[PDB]
RNA sequence: AUGCCGCGGAGCUAUCAUCUGCCGGAUAACGGCUGAGCCAGAAUCCGUGCCAGAAAGCGACGAUU
RNA sequence: CCAAGACGUUGCAUUCUUCGAUGUCGGCUCUUCCUAUCAUACCGAAUUCGGUAAGCGUUGGAUUGUUCACCCACUAAUAGGGAACGUGAGCUGGGUUUAGACCGUCGUGAGACAGGUUAGUUUUACCCUACUGAUGAAGU
RNA sequence: UCUAGUGGGCCAUUUUUGGUAAGCAGAACUGGCGAUGCGGGAUGAACCGAACGUGAGGUUAAGGUGCCGGAAUGUACGCUCAUCAGACACCAGAAAAGGUGUUAGUUCGAACUAGCCCUGAAAAUGGAUGGCGCUUAAGCGUACUACCCAUACCUCACCGUCUGGGUUAAGAAGCUCAGACGAGUAGGCAGGCGUGGAGGUUUGUGACGAAGCCUUGGGCGUGAGCCUGGGUCGAACAGCCUCUAGUG
RNA sequence: UGCCGAAGUUUCCCUCAGGAUAGCAGAAACUCAGAUCAGUUUUAUGAGGUAAAGCGAAUGAUUAGAGGU
RNA sequence: GUACGUGAAAUUGCUGAAAGGGAAGCAUUGGAAAUCAGUCUUAUAGGUCAGCAUCAGUUUUCGGGGGCGGAAAAAGAAUAAGGGAAGGUGGC
């Protein structure tokens, strides 16, 4: 008699929690050799979010030339540091990892990341690698060589300075990041040569780039269907309870389908959302980032009173349009678009005209503390 | 017949069911057969009407949990392996046991690609089909259903054909050498009148 | 049995608020080419993308009382 | 199919199971399948009709307990059907609904009515599985 | 002569009645199922073969021999290409008419007539020649050998029944020779096994351990059952002939 | 454990979920005997009105002309 | 040891043994492990399992020699005649 469509997705299920805390890249752009040797992802923390006011340079809409306003989301983006290289080969079961080669001196964050105790451990990981690299480099270049020779794809490990950001965790994020562009020699030869720098986000990204942000989603623990799965709630009449599914199923087949709604955990899940715009990419040293051209008074991107749960960014950071998957202080992992897009949204340069750095913790009315005191007699 | 303690056959140019059908007999036999080169096997009957065989395959699923629901392989060692299933007691221990016996691959490994590789004239598509009977390759179908290295394969077997053509071309001078000091020496007429 | 009323940060939440959601290949109908084969062509099928990761599939690596 | 689409022609009740009991209609909810296609995509024939095609969608209300129905609208369109005439240890109980009671007809009467009309207790999962999430011993 | 059970039937062949039809109702002959396993039909009460004591060997029926599966990836000549071919009776279902499908035939290039294939052909959880797969078949038609195996047949051993022939030199209620045969529900009959009590019997067993109980021990019988070793236990109990019954 | 082994049909019944009755069946016997027999064939000889056949034969239904009126 | 003669089965704990990929149990046949008895040991004769030989009964599978039969096979060969045409050889 009348027709609805299902109630969510069956692409996302199942709706278990993320076997991991830090999103995993699980696609890499398409590797052109024409491009000069780049990193394809990068690591941040969700700092926080507020709101700009952009002047809208788009030909042909009804708020061409006007001001609108945006919710953009800052991510804490301190450098990464190049701490080893590995080798990527492809077979015909898949890419099967040759080698890897660690750099010389790795620091304790990162290495705290091979300890569950660091503090009972005698904090031996590395020494003898260390050991090894010192007395006999030989062994190490075949290694390299071995990479150059026969792997077809390489990745640097890189790990983040988390002792730069404002957080009570010690322990180092340690990823893999692709290297496109150039030959194989090219990019080992890039790796080895970038062992213990660091590299920062305004090299890898151009304040436009069109990204993909990957992260685990915040967890709303274990919820009923009327939320998990956004069914009807069942009259005020229904007798033993009406936020479940009335009906689970018909005789045949006799049993419950695995495309029924039911209860259990609704969040932690690993999501990847595409196509989201780098607004401006700030430097930590500059205490201008958070204000524009047309707004001068000299500020910082952190809001008054700091932000909420994650306190003051003094690094670099990167201000994104619109939301990112997961809460506050949450590992994301900015990754280059893998597909082409031409679109005069995606392609607009953004310029803009005020950020807002009012308290969010409450209802802010002051932009900066001087015009505060201003204000207040 | 003749027992090995490992038979390592090229399945180029082999028809699926007829080779499953020697090797399942083999396996019960209890003699240990690898089969190499998979994406060469041949099939009876043009593409398209495989294609649409492979389609209906894939249409059997458990209506709850597809988990639990027929795994539809698409590698072609995978479906050379589910031939012999099919024909195999895998279901009993006997014949469950016998199934490890085969190792079905794609291309030929290094540690076989130096082996000797006998074939089985009994399954060959030169022997069993009329000429201008329609054939397709289990390779070119099943990298239509979803096999996604096919051209892995392709580029890793042919620098393979270079390494093994040679080797072959060394072999040739050896036996060249060989067969050059054989004439020379006299007793070669002593074992004539003895056939050899 | 939170006495009641105003405002109420934080959290939770609203298609009551905001952001985000694409191109490859083979084709059916059908139209061609030469005289089967190949080309063209659908929201179709199959893959890139996306989610899970075999708890009895697997690799590299670190340290080894 | 046949030629003057007429005329023809060929196709797509029973009582076997259950009376030491298989919960009996509709709605609500939710899922899935079929194509005999309403809309959308692609062509083809003179706003009108077909071919491939089930990918996605297929509404808000008035009355009636109703499945059909019929209306006022909107909409790209408001297609049809299966799932024990899908779905009561899921709901509601409007229809059905024993005992109360009223009316009409029938009966000498007790009563009858496949006529109308009001009122009328809707139990149980902690087991197995399945499903949905959550741990987890052990090869290496 | 006396008596039991039965006095719901069902299926198949052929003939047939009422019926739009039916895994429908009602009959006639024969064979089956009920009461009946076994080999084959993937599977199934009555379909095909064959009817059954315990075994050894050989050979077959129906059906089969690519693999699952024991047995020729046999021989000869052909037909078939199917975008969801075909694959063995009962049987798991399909038609008229068609085809620039193909192989043949018949008659005056044409009309045809015949096989195979295709179209006609059109549903609902994923899915069934039994499965895998099969295309000069592992499909279809025909011929031809070889081979596979039933509890069927054949020779043999043993068990029982029945039948016949011997036995005054051998619990004569004994001994001995020979042949045929062996399904079974309701039902019949015979001979045995086991339980409580009674008469007789056994120079019967037993506190130096009766009965009872437990037992990865041993022996006997077709079986009901019996015997025994080890352990536990503490006062009674059994074999044979007969009697009896609140006897499994 | 061994031997044998059915019936759902006839007739009557306030009978139709049951009985009596005949049949099937089991035991126990008794006689008879190269007899007295057979779910068979053959030879000899009867009987029947089904299949077919027929409508220029009766009866019944029906097509078409031609002749004699 | 009064929660008292004997002290069964259901059910239960511990120990030992083995098995276990969505039931278990059961039948046939043997392996493995465990366990055990008969038998012999003795009085020319006798214990357990084997191998060959010569026989008997049953059956299976290869081979040889011979007789008879048919159009007293049909053919064919060698050797004499006649006739014939080709899908035509040499010669044109």
């Amino acid at each position: 008699k009348f027709e609805q469509p299902r109630h969510g997705s069956l692409g996302f299920l199942p709706r278990k929690r993320a076997s991991r805390q830090r999103g995993k890249v699980k696609a890499f752009p398409k590797d052109d050799a024409s491009k000069p040797v780049h990193l394809t992802a990068f690591l941040g923390y969700k700092a926080g979010m507020t709101h700009i006011v952009r002047d809208l340079d788009r030909p042909g809409s009804k708020m061409h030339k006007r001001e609108i306003l945006e919710a953009v989301t800052v991510i804490e983006t301190p450098p990464m540091v190049v701490v080893g290289v590995v080798g990527y080969v492809e077979t015909p079961r898949g890419l099967r990892s040759l080698t890897t080669v660690w750099a010389e001196h790795l620091s304790e964050e990162v290495k705290r990341r091979f300890y569950k105790n660091w503090f009972k451990s005698k904090k031996k990981a590395f020494t003898k690698y260390a050991k090894k690299y010192a007395e006999s480099t030989q062994s190490i270049n075949r290694e390299l060589e071995r990479i150059k020779k026969y792997c077809s794809v390489v990745r640097v490990l890189a790990h983040t300075q988390i002792r730069k950001t404002p957080l009570a965790q010690k322990k180092a994020h340690l990823m893999e990041i692709q290297v496109n562009g150039g030959s194989v020699a090219d990019k080992v030869e890039w790796a080895r040569e970038h062992f213990e720098k660091t590299v920062d986000i305004k090299s890898t990204f151009e304040q436009n780039e069109m990204i993909d942000v990957i992260g685990v989603t915040r967890g709303k623990g274990n919820e009923g269907t009327t939320a998990r799965w956004g069914t009807k709630r069942l009259p005020r009449k229904t007798h033993r309870g009406l936020r479940k599914v009335a009906c689970i199923g018909a005789w045949h087949p006799a049993n419950v389908q695995w495309t029924v709604a039911r209860a259990g955990n609704a969040g932690y899940m690993h999501r990847t959302q595409l196509n989201s715009k780098i607004y401006r990419i700030g430097a930590g040293d500059d205490a201008k980032n958070a204000s524009t051209d047309f707004d001068a008074t000299e500020k910082r991107i952190t809001p008054m009173g700091g932000f909420v749960r994650y306190g003051v960014v003094e690094n670099d950071f990167v201000m994104l349009n619109g939301a990112t998957p997961g809460p506050v202080k949450r590992v994301l992992t900015l990754r280059k678009s893998l597909l082409t897009h031409t679109s005069r949204k995606a392609l607009e340069p953004v310029s803009l005209k005020w950020i807002d750095t009012a308290s969010k913790f409450g209802h802010g009315r002051f932009q900066t503390p001087a015009e505060a005191k201003q204000f207040l007699g | 017949s003749e027992f090995q303690k490992v038979v390592v056959i090229d399945a180029k140019g082999h028809l699926l069911g007829r080779l499953a059908s020697v090797v399942a007999k083999q396996l019960l036999g209890g003699q240990k057969v690898v089969v190499v080169r998979c994406e060469e096997l041949n099939i009876s009957g043009h593409f398209f009407r495989n294609k649409l065989k492979y389609l209906a395959y894939l249409r059997k699923a458990c209506r709850y949990n597809p988990s639990r629901g027929a795994f539809h392989f698409r590698a072609p060692s995978r479906i050379f392996q589910k031939a012999v299933r099919g024909m195999l007691p895998h279901k009993t221990a006997r014949g469950q046991a016998a199934l490890e016996h085969l190792q079905a691959v794609e291309g030929i490994p290094p540690p076989f690609d130096k082996q000797k590789r006998v074939v089985v004239p009994a399954a060959l598509r030169v022997l069993r089909l009329k000429p201008g009977r329609k054939y397709c390759t289990v390779g070119r179908l099943s990298s239509e259903v979803g096999w996604k290295y096919n051209d892995i394969v392709a580029k890793l077997e042919e620098r393979r054909k270079v390494k093994s053509a040679a080797f072959y071309q060394a072999k040739l001078a050896k036996q060249k050498k060989i067969a050059s000091a054989k004439e020379a020496s006299p007793v070669n007429q002593k074992l004539s009148q003895f056939g050899y």
